[PDB]
């Protein structure tokens, strides 16, 4: 039952976006807008790393 | 002949047994609808009925 190791992959990297509730609604208001939203399934977002 | 039918009985027990186990090696969905999250990553031991 003991495990040996754990590997990852780092050239792609997920970003789980922690968010509130109502602002998503306002993002739903962006779904009622969609006008900065291009490539609509995805698009780029500028990182600000630490 | 009768003891041979006992051997065929245990034979169908084994073929059926591996047929249900080998049927449950693949993991599919119970019902339809939107999934939540995964819990376990690949290469990891899981248990039946855990």
């Amino acid at each position: 039952a003991t495990a040996l190791a754990t590997v990852q992959q780092l050239d792609p990297i997920y970003v789980d976006v922690t968010q509130s509730s109502n602002d998503f609604l306002r993002l739903k208001q962006e779904l009622a807008n969609g006008t900065l939203k291009q490539e609509n399934g995805k698009a780029k977002v500028s990182l600000i790393t630490s | 002949a009768q003891q041979a039918n006992a051997a065929v009985t245990a034979a169908k027990a084994a073929v059926e047994t591996a047929r249900i186990n080998l049927a449950y090696t693949k993991v599919t969905s119970p019902i339809s609808g939107r999934i939540g999250k995964s819990n376990v990553t690949e290469g990891a031991l899981v248990q039946n009925g855990q």
